[PDB]
């Protein structure tokens, strides 16, 4: 029969997180067939950064903890699960980190690259003291999903890095009008990520993975 | 000599856990977040009893 | 597919008399190198054999025949 | 956990959506069904061949 | 465990039944025979009507 | 997953596994660095004294220490000696009684306890442990005043 | 104490399905429970 | 980096308009995600052909019997929602039934244009027991997918959809690499005016044409 093909793209930025899109007035019934499909899609498989290994040059294990810090090693390395990394033309990156003297470690304490960009700068990695300080490296690379380490000399700390910048996708589906038709509905993405990967472009990359399962279809 | 070993587990199907009430049990499956049920705004669940 | 234990134990009824049945025709067809006269549809000769039993291609006198032209 | 779920299915109610319709075969009553224009339990006529 | 011995387990075990009994025998069915098929993880999946 | 991926259900676990060395009629059992019939990946992880480092990946059949046990009148069977001259191993008299972890078990080093008799030799290791205790006490000491 | 967060009195409400998308025809109860994990773990368990 | 691309693995013929297609390689999640996707079009958004009004002489409601027919009206309106009919000329065209006859009354006995076309030829709508005649007219249109006639002459449930029952389950497929992959079974039953494998291909074709402006 006869289809309104959906070629638009409004996004509504409220902050880094939680940006609200309306993709375009759908046809009579696609809007949850297109919507819960588009879902499953986001919360499945979007590329994201996530630190792979961390290597410090002052403990051997992960459990031994270091003197002059506060925060364990185990409790250095889970604040590190947290960290909202960019890359631009780089698929693994090595990172740096050194602090001295009595001040709390956070994100943006990092050695600066051109290729690498932080997101949360208030993120609080461990606090130190008089006592003593810390210096260690950080690796981060490109992933699709959770990987853990036993799935991927003795001072290499390996992560579980989860590769996902989505945390809650949402969809309704209300009433549009063209002036065309009677029965128009149009979809609306409550998308919610770590403020990494643009709104606009995942739902373009989240196109062309349901376009591909399809051609070979 | 006595060496000591440190492991970390995770939970995997076949695990048991349970609650304060005497409600015992083994986990089954693990499915992804795409599968639970979530509610209107999105928020999905972490265990189905 | 073709995987019928009732139907090959309707004839017989006994379910003892099946599995000595079945037992002297699947070594034939593991050992000695004797065709079956079913097709083999990627089944070990422990399944293959008891499909020989539903269709009533072997019987008693039939194993009993074939395993005597060997010997 | 399975005789709850034939249970509730085969359950019938005074009023329901799509009550009263009727139907040529047991095909039309699942496709009625999956479009969400016809309750779980509603009284219906249907043509069966058994 | 060479990625070519997998391929030889799952057909050493296509038609192989494997026996599976709980520790009280009460009665007969206490032992029953079920076709094995490879699964991920530690735990026996059975099934919820046996 | 998420209960997964956020390591909610997770624990960690200690085992402890010990290796004495007894006084065999034969000869006395002592930890060396010397292994019969094995290679460079075994060997790699052990030490000067013969004890895994602390902080080592150990997985499923590695070697913590070493331990060989002197053996005698073995009478070798003529079809093995035909097989050890192929390769061209030599034959050492000494048993391979050396610690190894359980199969299906793996885990990370996190501490060595050394235990000797009282005037008994003492091997490298015994003494850089001792080290170790000799300055964590005097820093807490210097830590009091 | 249910009211004063913005949820129903009841503590039922209703769910969508995650798979066919399709909302649940009765409503779940739903919350936060208090779970344990027990020294049962299939890694001393499985045999063979 | 990028997934895996699915291939068909077989698909069953058992019947001409019954058809069973299997898709082994796929994704962790991705079972259900084309699954229902294509369960949910080939239902709700497929455009046909079917009977959306029967005007027949000497009928006043669907519950009154009429004389000259062994059955009731409510069985002859159940024989006029399974006729297969595809139109291409026009959009919605009148037909008119008009026979009398003693032993079988064949849907193919309807009266067809230079562009309606009847699959069903030995449909069997009624049997006219007694020497009575029978005198209908039917309407058919072109929908979207399964309108009954509580939205929008006796006004009877159309089915525009070709398919009949749609259905899929999802398994695990056994995988050297990787064993929690698995498979989509998917099996059709169209009403005859098209075939099974062809209704799938058209399905699909209709999702790719709304995200095509986006896909790079």
């Amino acid at each position: 029969n006869e289809f309104l093909t959906p070629r638009h793209i409004d996004v509504q930025v409220v902050s880094q997180t939680r940006a609200k899109i309306t993709l375009e007035p759908l046809e009579r019934g696609f809007g949850h067939t297109l919507g819960n499909a588009l879902r499953r899609i986001l919360l499945s498989s979007m590329p994201g950064c996530a630190v792979v290994e961390a290597e410090i040059d002052g403990v051997l294990h992960e459990y031994s903890a270091i003197e002059g810090v506060q925060e364990d090693v185990i409790e250095i390395l889970l604040n590190l699960k947290g960290l909202a990394i960019k890359l631009h033309g780089r698929d693994e990156v090595t990172l740096t980190l050194a602090k001295k003297g009595s001040g709390v470690v956070t994100a943006a304490d990092i050695q600066l690259d051109h290729d690498v960009e932080i997101i949360n700068g208030d993120h609080v990695i461990a606090n130190l003291a008089d006592n003593g300080a810390l210096n260690m490296k950080l690796k981060v690379a490109r992933g699709r999903g959770y990987e853990p380490a036993d799935a991927r000399s003795i001072g290499r700390l390996q992560l579980d890095a989860s590769f996902s910048p989505v945390r809650r996708v949402s969809y309704v589906v209300e009433n549009a009008r063209v002036e065309q038709r009677t029965n128009l509905d149009k979809l609306v993405l409550d998308l919610e990520t770590n403020g990494t990967l643009d709104p606009e472009e995942a739902i373009r990359r989240a196109a062309t993975i349901l376009q591909q399962q399809l051609a070979a279809f | 000599v006595k060496v000591y070993l440190a492991i970390k587990r995770r939970i995997q199907p076949g695990d048991k856990m349970a609650g304060r009430h005497g409600n015992k049990g083994v986990v089954s499956v693990i499915m992804p977040v795409e599968d639970m049920p979530h509610d209107a705004n999105g928020t999905p669940v972490d265990i189905v009893l | 597919a073709r995987v019928t234990v009732e139907d090959c134990l309707d004839n017989v009824d006994n379910r003892f008399e099946l599995v000595m049945l079945a037992t002297k025709r699947a070594r034939q067809l593991a050992t000695g190198g004797k065709e079956p006269k079913v097709a083999w549809e990627n089944d070990k000769p422990t399944v293959v054999a008891l499909r020989e039993i539903a269709s009533g291609l072997v019987d008693e006198n039939v194993v009993q025949q074939e395993d005597i032209v060997e010997d | 956990d399975v005789v709850m779920g034939l249970y509730y299915m085969t359950r019938e109610a005074i009023n329901a959506k799509g009550e009263g319709m009727a139907f040529a075969d047991l095909q039309e009553v699942d496709r009625a069904y999956r479009s969400g224009q016809a309750s779980l339990h509603a009284r219906v006529k249907v043509r069966i061949n058994e | 465990e060479l990625p070519e011995v997998w391929d030889v387990l799952a057909e050493v075990i296509r038609e192989h039944p494997v026996l599976l009994n709980r520790a009280p025998t009460l009665h007969r069915l206490g032992i029953q025979a079920f076709e094995p098929v490879l699964i991920e993880g530690k735990a026996i999946q059975l099934h919820p009507l046996v | 997953e998420r209960v997964v991926q956020e390591d909610r259900f997770t624990t960690i676990h200690i085992q402890e596994l010990t290796c004495v060395a007894r006084d065999t009629k034969l000869g006395p059992e002592e930890i060396t660095a010397d292994i019969p019939n094995v290679g460079e990946a075994a060997l790699n992880k052990l030490d000067e004294a013969g004890i895994v480092y602390v902080g080592a990946e150990v997985q499923a059949g590695d070697i913590l220490v070493g331990k060989v046990t002197p053996k005698g009148e073995t009478q070798l069977t003529p079809e093995e000696k035909l097989l050890r001259a192929i390769f061209g191993e030599k034959a050492s008299d000494v048993k391979d009684t050396s610690l190894r972890v359980p199969t299906g078990t793996k885990g990370t080093v996190i501490d060595v306890q050394v235990f000797t008799r009282d005037g008994v030799e003492r091997d490298s290791r015994a003494l850089s442990i001792e080290k170790m205790q000799l300055d964590q006490i005097r820093k807490d000491l210097n830590e009091e005043f | 104490m249910l009211k004063l967060a913005d949820l129903p009195e009841s503590g039922q409400m209703r769910l969508f399905d995650g798979r066919t998308g399709n909302q649940f025809e009765r409503p779940t109860t739903v919350g936060y429970m208090y779970m344990l994990k027990l020294n049962h773990l299939v890694d001393d368990k499985m045999h063979a």
